[PDB]
C-alpha cells in the first residue's frame, strides 16, 4: 500500500489516513547474540509529540542524569566502507570524548552505515555514556517481538540479507522509535529528533559555563539531506557547531575540500568552483540541473565557517575537534 | 546438511573459525536442544573457543546446566585425563568401587571438602541438597553456574576451560582461592601418590597462576577504591561455605595475598579494635595494663 | 631468609584471629569470663572479619570486582601488546606484507610506465 | 670550615652555571631515552602502521591510474 | 612528585632544593613509619626521596 505493508496486515492523514490511538509497546530489550548481552530499554513516540514529555521521560522516568554534551551521529544512511586506522582513531576518539564529557549519543540506530561504525567503537570500549537512538518503527526489525507493556523481550541479531527490515544494533544503552504509523519508510526520526536536540539545548545546565547544555553534531559523508541538516545546524539559534570528518567520501568530502580553499565563505576561485561543481555532479552522481541549488545551498552554509570545524587524520583522535567545537560552539 | 551435524563437524575440526563465519548466520534454523546438546560436547570435549562461540550467540547457561548435565560434565572421558577416579576412590573408601561407578554429585562433593580440607562443607554435601539429589535421581537449576562450572574444570584438569569460566561470573577471587586451594591439594594428593612430575608439577603450576590471579585482582581492587576493597576481602560467602577471603587464602598458605597493603591494613585495623592511640604501640599497652588510669589518657576511634 | 617478611605476615593473620577468640580476661582469672559467658548465653538460650552484607550493598561489590577484572584483562592486554616481542612480530608480518606489496605496485608501474610511453607514441 | 662566603657576583655565575649543567642534563636524558632500545621499538612499530595505510592506499591508487591511462589509451 | 620536578627544573640552588626535598622526603617516610601508616604511603616517600637523591 502506500504504507508499504501487506493488503491483509492492517489492524499523517494525508493519505494515510492515521487515528490517534495511544501507546502500546514500550519496555526493555535483551540483545541475546552478538557477543556480550546488553539491556536497553523502548519506548515507542510519535512523530509529533511535545519534547518537553520526552525530556520528562529521559529525566525522571529513565533515571539518566542530564549530560554535558550531545554528540550527534548523522551520517550517511546506505553502508559504506571506510579505512580500518580511521574507524579505530574515530572509535577511540569517540569514546574519549563520551567519556570526558559523559554525553549523550544520538546514533541513528538501524544496523546500516555510520551506526554499524558507532558499533565498532563501542566494541573499542567494551565496558556511564548513553547511547540513545532514534530510528523509525517501521524500519525496524522483527516488530512483532517488541510488542508489550512492561516485559523484557528477547530480540535476536537475526538479519536477513534479502530483507527491507533492518535490525538494531545490539548495543545501544537506550533506544527510541519513532512511529508515524508507516512501514519501511524513512523521514519518520528527523523532525522528532531536530525538536528534542532544541529542547535539550534550552536547558540549563548546571555548571552553566556556555549557553545551557551545548550540542556538538557530527558528520560522516552523506547525501543532500546532509547538507540540509547542516544548514539547519547553522541557522539555527542557538548555533550548534559541527565537526565534519573527511576521507570519506559523499558530502563530508566536499565540505572539506569546499573548507580548506573557501576563505571568508564566498571567497573560492573559478577553476576549484567548477571542480566542486563537477566532483558534485560525476563523483557524487548528483543531478546537474540541482548542482547548482546545492552549490548555493552550500554558500549559505558557508557563509558562517567560524564554527564548521574539521578533522584531518595525519594519535590526533577526533575529540580534539570534538571538544575544540565545543569551546566555539559555547559563547 | 543440518546445523547440528555442520557445528559436530566444526567441534570435530577444532575450527571455531569455520563455524563462525558459516555456520552461526541468520536464518540458520536451530532445532529444540541442539546448542544445549553441542554446549555439552563442547564441554566433554574441552572446545573453549567453542563454548565462547555458543555463550555469545546465546545458549542461557543458567537454562543449561541442571544436576543431570553436571553429573554427565564429571562422568565424561571424551577429554584431557583427570585425577578424579582417584580422589573419589579414596574419599569413599574414608568415608565408608566398581568400574562403572556413575560418580554423583555428592561424592565430588565430599572430593571438594577432603581438598579443601578444615571446615569447608560444600552445598552438595548439605542436606537440602541431599534431599534434592535423593528426590530426582528452576528446581534442578543452579543460582550460580560458573561456580560449579570452574569447580569442575579446576577438578578436572581443565585449565583454558577454568580461566575462561574464572572471567564470567562474579564471586571470582573466591573462585580462584578456591581453585588454588584444590590445585595445591590435588597436586599434594598425586606427589603423595608420588606419580609422574608432570601431574604434581603441572597442579602445582596452576595453582601459582590462580593464586597470581587472586594478587592481582587485589592489587588492581586496592588501585580503584580501597573501601570497597576491604568489603571484597571480607564479606560472608554463602556459596563458599560461610568464610570469607582472607580464611579461603590462609587455607591455600598462599603467601603474598596476605602480604598486600590491602590485607595487612585490614589486619592491623583489626589488631587494634576501636583504639586511635596507636602510634608507637605496645609501651602504651603495657602502661595501659599496668596503670588503669593510662586508659583515659589514650585515643579512642568513634563509633 | 629469602621469604623471612612473607612468612611473618602470613602469621600475623593466625595470631590476630586466635587473640580475637580469646576472652577479656587471663588464663589465671578466665573462670570469671568464662562464668559470665555461661550467664549471658543461660539468659539468652535458656529464656570479627566476616562483615555481614546486605543484597543490594553485596551487588554493589559484584559490579565493583566484575569492573576489576575487566580493568584486569584490558591492562594485560595492553602490557601484552606494548611488550618488545609481540611489537618485534607484527612489525616483521607488515614488514613481510610491504615488501610483497611494494613488489606488486613496482610492476604495475612498469606496466605503467610502458602505456605512458605508448600513448605519448600515440600521441 | 669549608663554607666559603660567596659574593653575590660570583653567585650569579654559580647560579647561571647550575642553569646550564640542569638544562645538559635534561636534554642528556632525553637522548639516552631517545637512544633506548624500547623507543626505538616502538616508533618503528608506528612507523609501519602509518606507512602500512599508506602503502595499502597507494595499491588502491595504483589500480584506479592504471584503469585511467588503459581507458584513456583505448580511447585514443 | 611532578608538581615537585617541574618546580625543580623552574629554579635556582636546585642541588641544594634536591637534598633538602630528599631529606624531607625520607624523614616524613620514617614519621609515616612511626605512626604506622599504609605501607604504600612510607615505601612512596622512600621511593621519592631515592629519586631526588
Amino acid at each position: 500500500c502506500c504504507c508499504g505493508r501487506l493488503i491483509g496486515q492492517h489492524v499523517w492523514s494525508i493519505s494515510k489516513h492515521t487515528q490517534l490511538s495511544p501507546t502500546d509497546a514500550f519496555g526493555t530489550i535483551e540483545f541475546q547474540g552478538g557477543g556480550h548481552s546488553n539491556k536497553a530499554m523502548y519506548v515507542r513516540v510519535s512523530f509529533d509529540t511535545k519534547p518537553d514529555l520526552l525530556l520528562h521521560l529521559m529525566t525522571k522516568e529513565w533515571q539518566l542524569e542530564l549530560p554535558k554534551l550531545l554528540i550527534s551521529v548523522h551520517g550517511g544512511l546506505q553502508n559504506f566502507e571506510l579505512q580500518p586506522k580511521l574507524k579505530q582513531v574515530f572509535g577511540k576518539g569517540l569514546i574519549k570524548a563520551a567519556m570526558t564529557t559523559g554525553a549523550w549519543i544520538f546514533t541513528g540506530g538501524v544496523n546500516t552505515g555510520v551506526i554499524r561504525h558507532v558499533g565498532d567503537a563501542l566494541k573499542d570500549h567494551a565496558s556511564k555514556i548513553c547511547t540513545i537512538g532514534i530510528a523509525p518503527w517501521g524500519i525496524v526489525e522483527n516488530q512483532e517481538d517488541l510488542i508489550g507493556r512492561d516485559v523484557v523481550r528477547p530480540y535476536q541479531t537475526m538479519s536477513n540479507p534479502m530483507s527491507k527490515l533492518t535490525v538494531l544494533n545490539s548495543m545501544h544503552s537506550h533506544f527510541i522509535l519513532a512511529d508515524n504509523g508507516t512501514t519501511g519508510k524513512y523521514g519518520a526520526e528527523v523532525k522528532l529528533r531536530r525538536q528534542l536536540e532544541k529542547h535539550i539545548s534550552l536547558q540549563k545546565i548546571n555548571t552553566r559555563i556556555g549557553q545551557g547544555v551545548p550540542v556538538v553534531a557530527l558528520i560522516v559523508e552523506g547525501g543532500p539531506n546532509v547538507i540540509s541538516i547542516v544548514l539547519e545546524y547553522l541557522r539555527d539559534t542557538p548555533p550548534v557547531p559541527v565537526v565534519v570528518c573527511d576521507g570519506s567520501g559523499r558530502a563530508s568530502d566536499i565540505l572539506a575540500f569546499g573548507h580548506k580553499y573557501s576563505e571568508e565563505g564566498g571567497l573560492i576561485n573559478e577553476s576549484l568552483r567548477d571542480q566542486l561543481l563537477v566532483t558534485i555532479q560525476k563523483t557524487f552522481t548528483y543531478t546537474r540541473t540541482q548542482a547548482q541549488h546545492l552549490f548555493i545551498i552550500l554558500m549559505e552554509c558557508m557563509k558562517k565557517k567560524e564554527l564548521i570545524t574539521v578533522f584531518r587524520m595525519g594519535h590526533q583522535d577526533i575529540d580534539l575537534a570534538i571538544l575544540t567545537a565545543l569551546l566555539k560552539g559555547a559563547n | 546438511a543440518s546445523a547440528p551435524d555442520q557445528l559436530s563437524l566444526a567441534l570435530a575440526w577444532n575450527r571455531v573459525d569455520i563455524a563462525r563465519s558459516q555456520i552461526f548466520i541468520y536464518g540458520q534454523q536451530w532445532p529444540v536442544g541442539s546448542l544445549e546438546q553441542a554446549m555439552l560436547d563442547a564441554l566433554v570435549l574441552d572446545r573453549v573457543d567453542f563454548v565462547k562461540l555458543l555463550i555469545e550467540n546465546g545458549v542461557s547457561m543458567h537454562r543449561f546446566l541442571t544436576i543431570s548435565r553436571l553429573e554427565e560434565l564429571y562422568n565424561t572421558r571424551h577429554g584431557p585425563s583427570n585425577t578424579l577416579y582417584h580422589l573419589v576412590r579414596d574419599v569413599k573408601k574414608r568415608e565408608y568401587l566398581p568400574p562403572d561407578y556413575r560418580i554423583s554429585l555428592i561424592d565430588i562433593g565430599l572430593v571438594i571438602e577432603y581438598l579443601m580440607g578444615g571446615a569447608y562443607r560444600c552445598n552438595y554435601t548439605r542436606k537440602r541438597f541431599r534431599t534434592l539429589y535423593h528426590n530426582l535421581f528452576e528446581i534442578n537449576h543452579f543460582p550460580f553456574p560458573f561456580h560449579e562450572l570452574m569447580v569442575w574444570a579446576v577438578l578436572m584438569k581443565r585449565q583454558k576451560m577454568a580461566l575462561f569460566f574464572w572471567q564470567h561470573g562474579e564471586e571470582a577471587m573466591a573462585k580462584a582461592l578456591v581453585a588454588c586451594k584444590l590445585c595445591k591439594a590435588m597436586a599434594h594428593e598425586a606427589s603423595e601418590n608420588d606419580m609422574v612430575d608432570d601431574i604434581s608439577q603441572e597442579l602445582n603450576h596452576n595453582s601459582r597462576d590462580f593464586g597470581q590471579l587472586a594478587v592481582e585482582l587485589l592489587d588492581q581492587s586496592y588501585k580503584q577504591d580501597e573501601q570497597l576493597a576491604m568489603k571484597l576481602l571480607t564479606y560472608e560467602l554463602k556459596n563458599w561455605s560461610n568464610a570469607t577471603c582472607l580464611q579461603l587464602a590462609v587455607a591455600a598458605k598462599h603467601r603474598d595475598f596476605i602480604a598486600h597493603t590491602c590485607s595487612q591494613m585490614l589486619l592491623t585495623d583489626m589488631w587494634m579494635g576501636r583504639l586511635r592511640m596507636r602510634k608507637n604501640s605496645g609501651l602504651k599497652v603495657i602502661l595501659g595494663i599496668l596503670l588503669p588510669p593510662s586508659i583515659l589518657s589514650l585515643e579512642f576511634k568513634n563509633k | 631468609k629469602s621469604i623471612s617478611n612473607q612468612v611473618w605476615k602470613f602469621q600475623r593473620y593466625q595470631l590476630i584471629m586466635t587473640f580475637h577468640e580469646r576472652p577479656v580476661l587471663p588464663p589465671p582469672l578466665i573462670i570469671f569470663s568464662h562464668m559470665t559467658m555461661i550467664f549471658q548465653h543461660l539468659c539468652c538460650r535458656w529464656r570479627g572479619l566476616k562483615l555481614f552484607i546486605t543484597d543490594d550493598e553485596l551487588k554493589k561489590v559484584h559490579d565493583f570486582e566484575e569492573q576489576c577484572i575487566e580493568e584486569y584483562f584490558r591492562e594485560k592486554d595492553d602490557r601484552f601488546n606494548s611488550s618488545n616481542d609481540e611489537r618485534i612480530r607484527v612489525t616483521s608480518e607488515r614488514v613481510e606484507n610491504m615488501s610483497m606489496r611494494l613488489e606488486e605496485v613496482n610492476e604495475r608501474e612498469h606496466s605503467m610506465k610502458a602505456s605512458l610511453q605508448t600513448v605519448d607514441i600515440r600521441l
